[PDB]
RNA sequence: GCCCGGAUAGCUCAGUUGGGAGAGCAGGGGAUUGAAAAUCCCCGUGUCCUUGGUUCGAUCCCGAGUCCGGGCACCA
RNA sequence: UGAGCCUUGAUGUGUAGGAUAGGUGGGAGGCUUUGAAGUGUGGACGCCAGUCUGCAUGGAGCCGACCUUGAAAUACCACCCUUUAAUGUUUGAUGUUCUAACGUUGACCCGUAAUCCGGGUUGCGGACAGUGUCUGGUGGGUAGUUUGACUGGGGCGGUCU
RNA sequence: CCAUAGGUUAAUGAGGCGAACCGGGGGAACUGAAACAUCUAAGUACCCCGAGGAAAAGAAAUCAACCGAGAUUCCCCCAG
């Protein structure tokens, strides 16, 4: 069951809380762990009621830092799911490669949706813990 | 409301505390009987700067009242006469009232206050044990006889 | 009468608005509730006839600034 | 105007947070009996209110509409 | 005791498919001597095919690339879903005990030559009752009013643009 | 128990009447709306309490508008 790898991450992240995007890209610099290069995930629990029909989104972005062009899909939970780049990328440029992404997401905010757009937006790389974003 | 201890309060704390108590509970119950005062800035200061002192009797008091339950309890000799029937029936009862005048009699004018007992009153004659309370931690225990005279 | 001790709310007179806003002379009667207070600088109980803010205020003033008061304005308890 | 419920076989109603359309009663035929009834066996149902969408598939999951109801709101 | 929320578990059986295919996105490396394939042992669920869990020894082995599929492996990671269990946390329903608010049109004492009242002792009840403000329902008990015109009289019928 | 309540005495003051005016506590309806309920009558009539030669109010937590005024009360405009 349980392993000291595991526990030894979730030593590393306390996601009971919520952190700043300032220390938790360098959160997901530390938590870089693994005998190759891994991938940058980002997952929000966005607003949209895709199990409304007329909610749901599709777009594109193409981001400056690279991987560099992004495809992304809402699934029925309401969970955008999406890797912008590798982990060994510099914080501060992958900050401004999630920037785009989230001023992507707004631009294709639809008018039925009702209520919070963003309920909350967490990053997780490969084999790391989700740290929240504000 | 805030108020100020007075006493050793079950839950509320010890003396000294500004504690954030229902009104109700500190103006009928606490502040009647002395053992608590309001946090207005008058008493908070003229309570800190007399401090020490309340301390001092608060101890003593606990002194003397663990000694009257020592006292009680080694005095144990209280007897009721009452006209009783047959078959260990007592037509009226002993209460607290004949307690006290039972241990008024035997030690130092005990009141009726402190005297405890369970939910029965003892409607039957014989040997019944006796809770007092004189302080909020002692816990003295009395025999008792009863006469079916 | 219904008249609180220490602020001396008196029962006001108003009107009853209806949706169609007729209006009906009605009366607003102070919370008044007979209470003893126990007057420690005396070691005593005294009862008065007080409304609920009237209560209010004898526990932020404090029993005996609420007597003083009364005591000068004549109105013996 | 707001909220909720209901529409499924001739009738009455189940049906699952989607993977095949049910169950009684009715009907028909058969069996039993001298005959009938009651029991027994077999049979055959459906725009699943409609329409669009989701989905690999919809009675279900929505959007919209029809009708039936229940409660509330309503000072050109 | 419900219910909300957080955290840990279990949780997913139509069809080919190896067999109890949850959804999405990332993604063959990861599990492992600090006990792997196994071997006897108690159950949970169950579609009776099986999945998960405790204990005993083991001292490095194990997972996949493929047949299929709407959907891929079920190696793993993150979010979440249906259900359920546990901890913690939040509000909510009752129920029980207590006395000190409050009630007392119970008893006794006193003011007092007093079936009022007030104070005291005490019993019972007790945060209930009752009252104040606000609020849904009811409310000819009470109050203020309306209940058209034309018309071979009025009413009835008819009519009114 | 103390005390307090209560009692007695002494001193001081008040009671009641009165026209209008004034402050306050309550407060209609007829009527108008060509009916009537919001509204009007109207805070009027009336009841009650309180005073005085007057009463009330009164020295800005007021106005104004970037210039300024400077307590309260009353009259004429503003202005139907
Ligand atoms: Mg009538
Ligand atoms: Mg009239
Ligand atoms: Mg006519
Ligand atoms: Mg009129």
């Amino acid at each position: 069951k349980l392993t000291k790898r595991m526990r030894v991450i979730r030593e590393k992240v306390d996601a009971t809380k919520q952190y700043d995007i300032n220390e938790a890209i360098a959160l997901l610099k530390e938590l870089a762990t693994a005998k190759f290069v891994e991938s940058v995930d980002v997952a929000v629990n966005l607003g949209i009621d895709a199990r409304k029909s007329d909610q749901n989104v599709r777009g594109a972005t193409v981001l400056p830092h690279g991987t560099g062009q992004v495809r992304y899909r809402n699934d029925k939970n309401g969970i955008i799911h999406t890797t912008i780049g590798k982990v060994d990328f510099d914080a501060d440029k992958l900050k401004e490669n999630l920037e785009a992404l989230l001023v992507a997401l707004k631009k294709a905010k639809p008018t039925q949706a009702k209520g919070v757009y963003i309920k909350k937006v967490s990053i997780s790389t490969t084999m790391g813990a989700g740290v929240a974003v504000d | 409301m805030q108020v100020i201890l007075l006493d050793k309060v079950a839950n509320l704390g010890s003396l000294g505390d500004q504690v954030n108590v229902k009104a109700g509970y500190a103006r009928n119950f606490l502040v009647p009987q002395g053992k608590a005062v309001p946090a207005t800035k008058k008493n908070i200061e003229f309570f800190e700067a007399r401090r020490a002192e309340l301390e001092a009797k608060l101890a003593e008091v606990l002194a003397a009242a663990n000694a009257r339950a020592e006292k009680i309890n080694a005095l144990e000799t209280v007897t009721i006469a009452s006209k009783a029937g047959d078959e260990g029936k007592l037509f009226g009862s002993i209460g607290t009232r004949d307690i006290a005048d039972a241990v008024t009699a035997a030690g130092v004018e005990v009141a009726k206050s402190e005297v405890r007992l369970p939910n029965g009153v003892l409607r039957t004659t014989g040997e019944h044990e006796v809770s007092f309370q004189v302080h909020s931690e002692v816990f003295a225990k009395v025999i008792v006889n009863v006469v079916a005279e | 009468s219904r008249v609180c001790q220490v602020t001396g709310k008196r029962p006001v007179t108003g009107n009853n608005r209806s949706h169609a806003l007729n209006a009906t002379k009605r009366r607003f009667l102070p919370n008044l509730h007979s209470h003893r207070f126990w007057v420690e600088s005396e070691k005593r109980f005294v009862t008065l006839r007080v409304s609920a803010k009237g209560m209010r205020v004898i526990d932020k003033k404090g029993i005996d600034t609420v007597l003083a008061e009364l005591r000068a304005r004549g109105e013996k308890y």
